[PDB]
C-alpha cells in the first residue's frame, strides 16, 4: 500500500495511507509555531500548546478528557519553532470519534476565561520541568542569539508573560494562524476519500516577515562542574540542495552515538577532542533547517576547566574539513549514516507521520524515501568542504550554561 | 495510552553524570521540539 | 403574559429592591452558585459585593433607601443566569457521564 | 582647618580634617569592589557588604546593634565596583566606641556558620528591593555586556549563589583584599595622631587582573511600556587628562536636569531628541570611569515604540560634537556645570568623606576642591570634540530593558 | 540615625510615571553605588 495526497483549492493539504493496522495515527499540521509570535504576545503558542482540552464548541472540557479516555486514545500537541502538531491515536473502531474531538479542538476552542486563567501556573510547571535539560537552555539561548526576530523566539513562554497571556491573544493566535492556506491533515489506518470529505467540510476555514539572522552571544553564567555550549553559523533553508550538504558534512563530524557505551571511533569531532582532553565530554555537530533560514555548527559538553579547549578543538575539526581533509570513504560512511537515520526516523508509523506532514508544510507534496536517498547521494565531495567554509568565514552565534570561567567568547575563538 | 520513558517532577534534585560513556548522546544535534498530551508525560526534544 | 401584574406585584412586597438588591444578590449560595459567582468578571462580582454590603448595612440599621434609590422591576438584570446556567449545565454532563 | 594627610610605611593612607563639628564620620576604605571577585566566589562581596553586624571576635552579633544603637550612631557599608566603604557616624564623644566597633567588624569578623546560612535569604530581599529600579537592570547588563571580567561583576549577587555563598569565601574575601596597601582610613571631627595611632596598632594588617572590554549587548525583554536602554564605548581611566574631557562632554550633552519639571534648554541630547519626538521621555550622558577603565555613551527612557527614534537621535547629537559643531558658550556652560557639581559634591561632610577616601584609593593622595576646578578648566574644546570623536568610532557596548519590539541592536544603529 | 528617602518594600507593586516632568532625572549618567546599614534603608545610586 502506498501514500495518497490531495491539495484543495482553498490551500489545504490532505495526505493518506490506508494501510489496514488495527491502530490510526491523525495529525493535522498548522504553521503556528513559536516564530508566528511578536514580541507583544510571547509565549502564546505555548499556552495554546497546553491548551486543547479546555472547553470547545462542540465539547466541554470534560468530554474531550472521558471521551479520548474512553476509547483509550491519546491526543498530543507538538511545537516546533515553525510548526505546531495536532495528533490523535486509538484502535481503528473509534477515528471518527477522535476527529470529532480534534476537530473541535482545532477549529472551534473557546478558550473561556475561568479556564484559560486556571490554566496559567501550568506554563510554570511546563517550563521548569523542560528547562531540567540543559539543552533546552543551550537551545533556546543560541536561537535568540543567532537572529532578531522570528526563529529568536522561544518555545516556551517568558518569565515575564506567565500569568498574562489573555484569551484575546489565545482567539487571535488560533483565528490568525490556524487556517486552510497554513493546514495539512495527515493520516494512517483511514481512508483518503473521508478524510478528504472531512476537510471540504469542517476546515474549510479562511486565511488570516522572514527571519533576520543576527549573529550574538548568550552566556547563562550558573556553577555547574560542567558546560553546555553551542556555536553556529547561518547554514541553508530546507528545501534548498545546500541544506542536504550541510546534513552530510554533520554526519562527517559525527551526530551522536551508534553504539552503547561506544567510543566513537568514525566521529571527527569526537576524535579531534578526544585528542587533546581524557576527561568526561560529549561533542556532536549541531544542525537545524528552516524555511527561511538555517544554524550549523556544533554543541559541547565539556568540564568548566576544559571548556576552551574541547570547544577550540572542535572548531579546529571544521577548519581542517572546510580546507580540504576529507576522503571519499568519510563522505561515504556519512551518507551510510544519513540514509539509514532517515529511513530509521520513518521506520515507526509515529516518526512516518510527522515526516508526511512536516513536508506537507515546508513544501508542496510528499517525496518518497527512495527518492530522498538519491539527493544524499547526489551531494559531491566539493559540496560538503563549501558547507564546512561556509561555517568557518560565517558570522557567528554561540550561547552556553555553566561555569563559563574557562569558556571563550566567539571573538576568543 | 503508553506512560513515557520520564516520570517528570518539578523542584526534584537532577540525576547526576560521572563518566564519558552516560554523558554521550547528550550533546544536541538537531533543534528542539515540545510535546504536552492528556496521557504521556511532557518532554523536550533535540 | 397575564401573570405581569402579580410578578410586578410580588417583586415590590418581596421588598429586596428597597436594600438596592437585584433578583440574583438573592440567590442562596449552593456549590453551583458559589462557582458561577467564582466565574463573574470584575466588574459584575465587585457590584455584587457592594450591593450586598450596602444591604447588609441597611439591614443593620433596620432602614431602607430612598424610593427614588429602589431597584426597578424593570431594570432588574438576570446578571448571574449565564455564568450559573452553564454551570448546572456543566455537572448534569458529569453526573450523566457518571452512569 | 584644611585636611592632614599621612601614608604608613604598609601602604596605609590615613587622612583627617579636624573641624570641630558636634559629629564625626570615619571612613575605612578598601579597595574590595564586586570587581574582585572571580567566576567562582560570585556576590561574595554581596553577601560581605549585608555581613557587618555579624559576630566579631571582640564584640558579639548583639553588641554591635545595641552598642552603637545606644549611642544613637550609625554602621553603613557602601559597595562601587572598585571599592567596599565602611562608615561610622556618632556624637563626637562616642568616636572610639565606634571605632571599636568598626574595627572588629573589618579586620575579625568570624563570619560563624549559623550566622552566615542565617544571613543568605537577605541577599533575595536585598537584590529584590535593589532591582526594583529599572536603572539597576540595565547598568547591572551594561557592564556585563562592556566587559569581559572584572567591571563586568555585578554589585548584587547572582540567583543561582544566592544561599550557597560560603563562611570560608566571607573569611577568604576578607584576608585576601582587607589589607594595609588596599585600605584608606579617612575621618572628620577627630583628630588625626590619634587616628594614626589607631592605624599603626589596629589596622597593620599583611597584604594578601585588569578590565578587559569586549564590547557586546544584552536584551531584557519584559513588556514595560517604556525602554530603558544604555550605549556606551570605551572611555578613559580615572586619573588621566582624557578622562576630564569626557566629564566635559558629558555635560555638553546634558548630564541631568538643573531645573524642576524644566525642560531643559541647555542640554544638547533632551533637546535633540525633543525635536523628533514629544511623548514621555528622559536621556542622559553616562559618564562611568574606573582605575582600570571607562564607559562613556547616553541612558534614554523613551516609549516603546518610540525607543529606535529616540536612541538613533542621541546618538546622532554625539556625532555632531565629534563633527565639531560645538562653541566656546556651551564648553563654558559645561565647566560651570562640572565646576559646581563636584564642589556641591563636597558640599555635604557626607559627600567629602567619601571623595577623601575615593581619592586615596585610586591615587596616591588628596587633590584640593581649587586644583580640580584648574583641571576643568584645562580641559580645550579639541579634547571634548575627541572625547566625542572617540565614543562614535568606538567599539560600542549596549544593554536594553523592556518591551524592546522598536529597541535597535547595535548592529542596526 | 535618621530615616531614609524612601522605605522600601518586597513583593509591593510600584509607582507609576506619566508625563516628562516626572521621569527627568531617571536616566542614569554615573555607575551604581550600593549601600546597606543598621540604621538607613538600603538604596542603590546612580
Amino acid at each position: 500500500q502506498d501514500l495518497e495526497f490531495t491539495r484543495l483549492p482553498n490551500g489545504l493539504v490532505i495526505a493518506s495511507l490506508e494501510n489496514y493496522a488495527p491502530a490510526s495515527r491523525i495529525g493535522l499540521f498548522i504553521k503556528a509555531g513559536s516564530r508566528y509570535e511578536n514580541s507583544n504576545n510571547l509565549g502564546t503558542s505555548h499556552l495554546l500548546r497546553l491548551a486543547s482540552s479546555l472547553t470547545t464548541k462542540g465539547a466541554s472540557s470534560f468530554k474531550i478528557t472521558r471521551g479520548i479516555e474512553a476509547v483509550g486514545g491519546k491526543l498530543s500537541v507538538t511545537s516546533t519553532r515553525e510548526n505546531m502538531a495536532y495528533t490523535v491515536e486509538c484502535l481503528r473502531d473509534d477515528v471518527d470519534i477522535l476527529m470529532e474531538f480534534l476537530l473541535n479542538v482545532t477549529t472551534a476552542p473557546e478558550f473561556r476565561r475561568w479556564e484559560v486563567a486556571a490554566l496559567q501556573p501550568q506554563l510554570r510547571i511546563d517550563k521548569a520541568v523542560a528547562l531540567q535539560n540543559p539543552q533546552a537552555h543551550v537551545i533556546e539561548n543560541l536561537h535568540a542569539a543567532a537572529y532578531r526576530n522570528a526563529l529568536a523566539n522561544s518555545l516556551y513562554c517568558p518569565d515575564y508573560r506567565i500569568g498574562k497571556v489573555t484569551p484575546v491573544e489565545l482567539h487571535d493566535y488560533v483565528q490568525n494562524h490556524f487556517t486552510s492556506a497554513r493546514m495539512a491533515l495527515i493520516g494512517l489506518g483511514v481512508s483518503h476519500p473521508v478524510l478528504k470529505q472531512v476537510a471540504e467540510q469542517f476546515l474549510n476555514i479562511r486565511g488570516g516577515a522572514k527571519a533576520k539572522y543576527h549573529g550574538g552571544e548568550i552566556r547563562e553564567q550558573n556553577g555547574d562542574s560542567l558546560v553546555h555550549a553551542a556555536l553556529v553559523a547561518e547554514s541553508a533553508a530546507i528545501g534548498s540542495a545546500e541544506a542536504n550538504a550541510f546534513s552530510v558534512l554533520q554526519h562527517v563530524l559525527g551526530a551522536g552515538p551508534h553504539v552503547k557505551r561506544g567510543s566513537n571511533a568514525t566521529s571527527s569531532l569526537y576524535q579531534a577532542v578526544a585528542k587533546g582532553v581524557h576527561q568526561p565530554f560529549d561533542v556532536s555537530a549541531f544542525n537545524a533547517s528552516y524555511s527561511d533560514s538555517g544554524l550549523f555548527g556544533f554543541y559541547t559538553i565539556s568540564q568548566a576547566a576544559s571548556a576552551g579547549d574541547v570547544i577550540k578543538a572542535a572548531y579546529n575539526q571544521v577548519k581542517t574539513i572546510a580546507q580540504g581533509n576529507l576522503s571519499n570513504p568519510d563522505v561515504q560512511a556519512a551518507k551510510n549514516k544519513l540514509k539509514a537515520g532517515y529511513l530509521m526516523s520513518v521506520e515507526s508509523s509515529e516518526g512516518f507521520l510527522d515526516e508526511v506532514g512536516s513536508q506537507a508544510l515546508a513544501a508542496g507534496s510528499y517525496t518518497p524515501p527512495s527518492t530522498v536517498l538519491q539527493q544524499i547521494d547526489a551531494v559531491a565531495d566539493a559540496d560538503v568542504i563549501n558547507a564546512a567554509k561556509k561555517f568557518v568565514s560565517g558570522r557567528k552565534s554561540m550561547a552556553a550554561s555553566g561555569n563559563l570561567g574557562h569558556t571563550p567568547f566567539i571573538d576568543e575563538l | 495510552a503508553v506512560p513515557a520513558t520520564s516520570e517528570s517532577p518539578v523542584l526534584d534534585l537532577k540525576r547526576s553524570v560521572l563518566c564519558r560513556e552516560s554523558l554521550r548522546g547528550q550533546a544536541a544535534g538537531r533543534p528542539l521540539v515540545a510535546s504536552v498530551s492528556l496521557n504521556v508525560p511532557a518532554s523536550v526534544r533535540y | 403574559r397575564w401573570l405581569e401584574g402579580i410578578r410586578k406585584w410580588y417583586y415590590n412586597a418581596a421588598g429586596f429592591n428597597k436594600l438596592g438588591l437585584m433578583r440574583d444578590d438573592t440567590i442562596h449560595e449552593n456549590d453551583d452558585v458559589k462557582e458561577a459567582i467564582r466565574r463573574l468578571p470584575e466588574n459584575l462580582y465587585n457590584d455584587r459585593v457592594f450591593r450586598i454590603k450596602r444591604a447588609l448595612d441597611l439591614s443593620m440599621r433596620q432602614q431602607i433607601l430612598p424610593k427614588e434609590q429602589w431597584t426597578k422591576y424593570e431594570e432588574d438584570k438576570s446578571y448571574l443566569e449565564p455564568y450559573l446556567k452553564e454551570v448546572i449545565r456543566e455537572r448534569k454532563e458529569r453526573e450523566e457521564w457518571a452512569k
